[PDB]
RNA sequence: CCCGCAGAAGAAGCACCGGCUAACUCCGUGCCAGCAGCCGCGGUAAUACGGAGGGUGCAAGCGUUAAUCGGAAUUACUGGGCGUAAAGCGCACGCAGGCGGUUUGUUAAGUCAGAUGUGAAAUCCCCGGGCUCAACCUGGGAACUGCAUCUGAUACUGGCAAG
RNA sequence: UAGCUAGUAGGUGGGGUAACGGCUCACCUAGGCGACGAUCCCUAGCUGGUCUGAGAGGAUGACCAGCCACACUGGAACUGA
């Protein structure tokens, strides 16, 4: 067991890379709402293999780019 | 390197030393990694006025820890007490 | 630091006998304890809710003789100390050195016992304290050293609390002029004329 | 549009409490059922029927004592807005104690002492008094 | 009002402005007089109430009341100013302080001496 | 054993032909101290006799009030038009904390431990009038026992 | 720290007293001089100005000024409101967003439960201990409402599938 | 203050670092951030804590301790663990 994260891919444009966001449903400090928060990450996959709209489970690594410093493990529910 | 020493508090003309160790580069009060014990040294008649963790020194001695004057001469007096 | 000014003026102010004089002579003798003080005395006004808690607070303050910071302190403790808040007050109160001595009768009033404590004439413990407002605690024996114990004061002191009406909490002997604090006294052993409830009111406006 | 049918259930009790009216009937549901069920057991009414199979009508036996309405209070708590959710050391006291506070439990829909005993909280859907 | 405004668009504090914005959440300031006179109170009042146009350390040009009974000011009369209002001069949000730099006691005075500055008489 | 004390006297005036009229209105308050309260209002040209009347309509239309152990039952608010109140059982030794009028007629009543608030409106006699509503409405464990058919110690 | 010496000897002021707010009189002035936190006071009987006597409150301090929170439910999450007091867009349509009737299955994201790790020491609080007492110092606890991970529960909310 | 960004976003390959990395360079791709507030403007060292408050909050960050930045102003490296 490793630690995790999935997220639906928001673009896969830019090569070897797509931006996944992670949505979470947090709980508001003060008024006691749970408010959708959003976080965005470039993530990187070789053999660009994901597409857009796809949800995929990704793992934090050593830093392969200026902002890239998370890796896919493995897709799901990747329907068109 | 790593040490264990005396860090001075209390009040004025009354000192009470904390028992700590601690990274010797650190001020004599600051920044400290274990506090393994107290010593009071204006300490009256019935009452304890030192005591130190003994195990947690000889941990932090196996480890490579160098031990203050004043500390050690604490520690000989408790093995005697004792 | 402490009141230094007239004594049945504070008595006359209070309505009460505070206790401010040796009690050898009646206050009714020594003043007009009925009318208050000063050029107003023969009139009695309509006193609000804060000026009833004020008086009472200030009948207390008066009779064990503590200036203001050091009172609101008292209240602060009792406050946090588990119980009643006004009953723990009057407690601690009455376990003050000076309260004590006199209580047990080395001093006619309570000034007179601040002076003795002040001029070191009283051990607790066989260890000279000088503080006023030093805790006694239960078990507490508290004695006139013998440079004090030749003192007519003293034995004079002695004679008028033989005639005053002696505390449980303490016993003491006259001979020895030595007296255990046994224990710090309770509410219903205290004095009934005294309102707590109100002072605990006016410190928590 | 209706956006909490559990709101309009405690609605439709406490106009029935108001009105003095014998029963009160809305659309069941299964939350619904249950609710009015812990209800019934805590005793602030007096029977609950469920009848129908297409589209099927709880009709609730309201509960009177004096000549006035034993539900004096029936508020909801979480509701869509704003979902409440308390842990078993912050479950409410409704009334300091005697009214009751619905909670729907991992272990079903229950009253909050019932909760607290069983150790576990939950979304709290609504205090009675 | 709804929970969803809030989180949209919070509480506002009430920012609630000094009163005495030339002191510059100072207790007192230093300034010289720039001009010395008397004005006329507001409707229930009548008096002639002495006044200093004052130029302060940090630039402020404020108007400040003058207590007490008579004073030794005129033009370049270096003096503090303190906090307070005369309610009845319009406009006027400071007064002087009696017994301080260029600023006198005031003559005379056995009662609230330490308010205007006068030593204890013998 | 009837415990009365005057909350507030209020100076009110009628205009006339000729000029003002002044009359005072007295809101006293009165008690047993085992749960019975009831305030009074009374109006008269001068204060004693308002103070008289007053007392009497208190004397008279008291309510009871089920008190646990001279302290609250539970938790209760009230209103009464501009004056909304709020008052909370404390614990043995915390006192009547609470306001003027409310501080008097929670001590006739004769609650002896409460933590209150009054919000809203200050106005004497309506925040006393609040404070005598959410007292008479508060009811206790065998009130609630008895509604919901049950015994007491299964809602504790 | 202790012992001795002499002698009440060397040691009390500051504010206030119309209401809020504990404490009142006389004289002087006469909308002047002045006061004032608010409301107000003073135009010739001023408990409100100034002096005096008397009193009240604090006391080696006492007032004033500045500043923050409180009271202030006066930005209202707890905990307000919008017919006439401030407040319903002139009316609609509609994207984002917020919310979503009813049943079953599934997931376990929210939610809940347990554990583990961490949450520095000081500080706050509780029971003790040491300075004659206190402040102050100090032993041990409690707390640090948090965050992370793992293992569960699945009523509710979310996702997915069929109705 | 509604658009901002060309080493800009990503890739391949060299170089560089004690170390990953547009850190740097050549080419390729045309991306990347942004109404969950990018960019721009004003203010500010951060925290344990402190004051206040029943609490939730509000204000604050002197002293003591942890972290950071600076050393007349602006750049730069050398020595060295
Ligand atoms: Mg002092
Ligand atoms: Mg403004
Ligand atoms: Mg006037
Ligand atoms: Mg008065
Ligand atoms: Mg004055
Ligand atoms: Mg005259
Ligand atoms: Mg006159
Ligand atoms: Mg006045
Ligand atoms: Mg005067
Ligand atoms: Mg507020
Ligand atoms: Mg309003
Ligand atoms: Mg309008
Ligand atoms: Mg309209
Ligand atoms: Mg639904
Ligand atoms: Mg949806
Ligand atoms: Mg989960
Ligand atoms: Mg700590
Ligand atoms: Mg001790
Ligand atoms: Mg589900
Ligand atoms: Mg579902
Ligand atoms: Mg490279
Ligand atoms: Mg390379
Ligand atoms: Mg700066
Ligand atoms: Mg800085
Ligand atoms: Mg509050
Ligand atoms: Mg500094
Ligand atoms: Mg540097
Ligand atoms: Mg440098
Ligand atoms: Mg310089
Ligand atoms: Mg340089
Ligand atoms: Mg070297
Ligand atoms: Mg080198």
């Amino acid at each position: 067991k490793i630690r995790t994260l999935q997220g639906r891919v928001v673009s896969d444009k830019m090569e070897k890379s797509i931006v996944v966001a992670i949505e979470r449903f947090v709980k508001h400090p003060i008024y006691g709402k749970f408010i959708k928060r959003t976080t965005k990450l470039h993530v990187h996959d070789e053999n660009n293999e994901c597409g857009i709209g796809d949800v995929v489970e990704i793992r934090e690594c050593r830093p392969l780019s200026k902002t890239k410093s998370w890796t896919l493990v493995r897709v799901v529910e990747k329907a068109v | 390197m790593v040490t264990i020493r005396l860090a001075r508090h209390g009040a004025k003309k009354r000192p009470f030393y904390q028992v700590v160790v601690a990274d010797s580069r650190n001020a004599r009060n600051g920044r400290f990694i274990e506090r393994v014990g107290f010593f009071n040294p204006i300490a009256s008649e019935k009452e304890e006025g030192t005591r130190l963790d003994l195990d947690r020194i000889a941990h932090w001695v196996g480890q490579g820890a160098t031990i203050s004057d004043r500390v050690a001469a604490l520690i000989k007096e408790v093995n005697k007490a004792a | 630091a402490r009141y230094l000014g007239p004594k049945l003026k504070l008595s006359r102010r209070e309505g009460t006998d505070l206790f401010l004089k040796s009690g050898v002579r009646a206050i009714d003798t020594k003043c007009k304890i009925e009318q208050a003080p000063g050029q107003h005395g023969a009139r009695k006004p309509r006193l609000s809710d804060y000026g009833v808690q004020l008086r009472e607070k200030q009948k207390v303050r008066r009779i064990y003789g503590v200036l203001e910071r050091q009172f609101r302190n008292y209240y602060k403790e009792a406050a946090r100390l588990k119980g009643n808040t006004g009953e723990n007050l009057l407690a601690l109160l009455e376990g003050r050195l000076d309260n004590v001595v006199y209580r047990m009768g080395f001093g006619a009033t309570r000034a007179e016992a601040r002076q003795l404590v002040s001029h070191k004439a009283i051990m607790v413990n066989g260890r000279v304290v000088n503080i006023a407002s030093y805790q006694v605690s239960p078990n507490d024996v508290v004695s006139i050293r013998e440079k004090a114990k030749k003192q007519s004061r003293v034995k004079a002191a002695l004679e008028l609390a033989e005639q005053r009406e002696k505390p449980t909490w303490l016993e003491v002997d006259a001979g020895k002029m030595e007296g255990t604090f046994k224990r710090k006294p309770e509410r219903s052993d205290l004095s009934a004329d005294i309102n707590e409830h109100l002072i605990v009111e006016l410190y928590s406006k | 549009s209706m956006q909490d049918p559990i709101a309009d259930m405690l609605t439709r009790i406490r106009n029935g409490q108001a009105a003095n009216k014998a029963a009160v009937t809305m659309p069941s549901s299964k939350l619904k059922v249950a609710i009015a069920n812990v209800l019934k057991e805590e005793g602030f009414i007096e029977d609950f029927k469920v009848e129908g199979d297409t589209k099927p009508e709880l009709e609730l036996t309201l509960k009177y004592f004096q000549g006035k309405a034993v539900v004096e209070s029936i508020q909801r708590v979480s509701r869509p807005g704003l979902r409440i959710y308390k842990r078993k050391d912050e479950l409410p006291k409704v009334m300091a104690g005697l009214g009751i506070a619905v909670v729907s439990t991992s272990k079903g829909v229950m009253t909050d002492r019932a909760a607290r005993q069983a150790g576990l909280g939950g979304e709290i859907i609504c205090y009675v008094a | 009002a709804t929970v969803n405004q809030l989180v949209r668009k919070p509480r506002a504090r009430k920012v609630a402005k000094s009163n005495v914005p030339a002191l510059e959440a100072c207790p007192q300031k230093r300034g010289v007089c720039t001009r010395v006179y008397t004005t006329t109170p507001k409707k229930p009042n009548s008096a002639l109430r002495k006044v200093c146009r004052v130029r302060l350390t940090n630039g402020f040009e404020v108007t400040s009341y003058i207590g007490g009974e008579g004073h030794n000011l005129q033009e370049h009369s270096v003096i503090l100013i303190r906090g307070g209002r005369v309610k009845d001069l319009p406009g006027v949000r400071y007064h002087t302080v009696r017994g301080a730099l260029d600023c006198s006691g005031v003559k005379d005075r056995k009662q609230a001496r330490s308010k205007y500055g006068v030593k204890r008489p013998k | 054993e009837l415990q009365e004390k005057l909350i507030a006297v209020n100076r009110v005036s009628k205009t006339v032909k000729g000029g003002r009229i002044f009359s005072f209105t007295a809101l006293t308050v009165v008690g047993d101290g085992n749960g019975r309260v009831g305030f009074g209002y009374g109006k008269a040209r001068e204060v004693p006799a308002a103070i008289q009347k007053a007392m009497e309509k208190a004397r008279r239309n008291m309510i009871n009030v089920a008190l646990n152990n001279g302290t609250l039952q539970h938790p209760v608010k009230g209103v009464h038009t501009g004056s909304r109140v709020f008052m909370q059982p404390a614990s043995e030794g915390t006192g009547i904390i609470a306001g003027g009028a409310m501080r008097a007629v929670l001590e006739v009543a004769g609650v002896h431990n409460v933590l209150a608030k009054a919000y809203g409106s200050t106005n004497p006699i309506n925040v006393v009038r609040a404070t005598i509503d959410g007292l008479e409405n508060m009811n206790s464990p065998a009130m609630v026992a008895a509604k919901r058919g049950k015994s007491v110690e299964e809602i504790l």
